């Protein structure tokens, strides 16, 4: 009745990269930003996630009055989005030896 | 179509049902384009496909 | 186009004095004047006409 | 969030900030959500269209989503245009269970909305203020960011700020020469605005 | 306005949210009027599984009369005056002060 | 039923029974049915005859 049938999983390390190019591409030039170390610290997030870091990268851009995005901004965003979803606790580990 | 006024047909109209909205509306160009291929881009292959 | 005006009704009674009492697909009920112009056996209730 | 978009778009042109499209209100009851929204209305001028999420979903099969449909377009067409949604808590089920009606028909009017918003084509100029009370009946597709893309909770007020709600209320009446609001503000920590 | 709040929830979808929209909506119009609604018990409900279909469909109507209780539609000097039995069912919204 | 179309359903049994051979001759009819999933039929489908 399909056939294909497509598990469209969350997006890989290389994935979420290639969103944020289409992203920082709109957000003008920058000087400093690596998109694999924004893969790292945002790793298992979806594309619409990656979306509103990137509106919010925005907002940060201008309370230091800036007219483009550089890396503070991006590390200062998804510091925001992943907050409300960190801890995650893992101190069961001073159970193990 | 009958016109009303001694109610016989003058005119054959197309299909169908009565469309709106009902099947029509064609983007596919911005904001979503196929520059946004950067997904995900193995699950737009098995579309491709 | 101007029409040769037939509305489809069905039979609802025969009056043995020679009228018939269709319904019309309007809604309402009409007496209308018995075939002379077409067969009398043809009408019965439930003839379409 | 909202005021930006509206006034100052030359702003989201020149660093290049990507369209938000809502900003998600929930915290305890009597806090002030309602507030928020309500200066909001009113301090940024722009089509302020107010509904209620139990407005939606009538006695007809799918008469519910075709409701929902008809004020997400009218919005589309009224835009700049902002939509303050109340009540999310019995319009969006984060829990599918079937063979039912009360928690089966409801969430094809949910469906709906998931989907009116980001429709098939983004954006409109909605910047959809949910306001809800728990998120934990809530599905979890409004939730997510890109659409309510700022995650807002609303706690109860903090020490200094309930000093100032005392004085919001105490500015419209009067007071005797022995009101300190420290101390007040002291007694009544865990409270609601409302309270 | 006397109402008996315990005949809103109907079994089918909605219905119960249309009838104490209007029975508001004439509260305003008519103002001032006092409005008595009797049971709060049967008209209010849990957020924890209880019956899965009964406990969402009361809710319909109870965040219903709530939004134009004060919700953001005009109170319309009213004035609620409201009994209900039980104090342990009842959803957070109409419970708190204010 | 909840009782729109809920209704209807319990409505078009009566027809269909009746018709099949509930009192009227069938012909080299050969009515023949299907159905997505096994039991959401009601029992006197089910039941040979
Ligand atoms: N932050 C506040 N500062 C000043 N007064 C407030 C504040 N919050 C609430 N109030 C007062 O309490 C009233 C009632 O609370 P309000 O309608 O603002 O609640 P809400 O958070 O939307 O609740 P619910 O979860 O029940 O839907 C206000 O109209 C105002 O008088
Ligand atoms: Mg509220």
């Amino acid at each position: 009745r399909f056939d294909r049938i497509i598990e469209v999983p969350l997006p890989t390390f290389e994935g979420r990269i290639q969103i944020f190019k289409i992203h920082t591409r709109k957000m003008k030039l920058a000087e400093d930003v690596d998109f694999k170390e924004l893969a790292r610290i945002t790793e298992g997030a979806s594309g619409a996630d990656i979306k509103a870091i990137c509106t919010e990268a925005g907002m940060f851009a201008i309370r230091e009055e800036r007219a483009k995005v550089t890396m503070l901004d991006f590390t200062k965003a998804i510091e925001k989005v992943l907050k409300k979803t960190t801890p995650i606790p893992d101190l069961k580990g001073v159970m193990f030896v | 179509a009958l016109n009303q006024q001694t109610l016989a047909i003058v005119n054959v109209l197309p299909t169908s049902k009565d469309p709106m909205v009902y099947g029509f509306e064609v983007e596919e160009k911005p904001e979503v384009s196929y520059e946004d291929i950067g997904g995900l881009d193995v699950q737009i292959e098995e579309i491709r496909e | 186009l101007r029409s040769p005006p037939l509305l489809v009704g069905v039979v609802s009674d025969i009056l043995e004095d020679g009228r018939v009492v269709v319904k019309s697909s309007t809604g309402p009920k009409f007496v209308v004047n018995t075939s002379q112009y077409i067969n009398e056996e043809e009408l019965k209730p439930g003839a379409r006409v | 969030a909202v005021e930006l978009p509206l006034l100052k778009p030359e702003l989201f042109a020149e660093v290049g900030i990507e369209p938000p499209k809502g900003v998600l209100l929930y915290g305890p009851p009597g806090t002030g959500k309602t507030l928020l929204a309500k200066a909001v209305a009113n301090q940024t001028r722009a089509t302020f269209i107010r509904v209620v999420g139990s407005e939606f979903v009538q006695k007809y099969i799918g008469e519910g989503a075709r409701l929902v449909r008809e004020v997400f377009q009218l919005a589309k067409e009224k835009a700049p245009s902002i939509i303050f949604i109340d009540e999310l808590d019995a319009i969006a089920a984060r829990r599918t269970n079937s063979d039912t009606s009360g928690d089966r028909e409801v969430q094809r009017t949910m469906m709906q909305l998931l989907a009116e918003l980001d429709g098939f084509d983004p954006r409109g100029d909605v910047k959809v203020i949910g306001a809800t009370n728990r998120i934990d009946i809530l599905d979890p597709a409004i939730l997510r960011p890109g659409r309510f893309d700022r995650i807002i909770e609303v706690p109860l007020p903090t020490f200094e700020g309930r000093i100032q709600i005392f004085k919001i209320h105490t500015r419209k009446m009067k007071l005797a020469e022995d009101v300190d609001f420290k101390e007040l503000a002291r007694i009544t920590e865990g409270a609601s605005g409302a309270d």
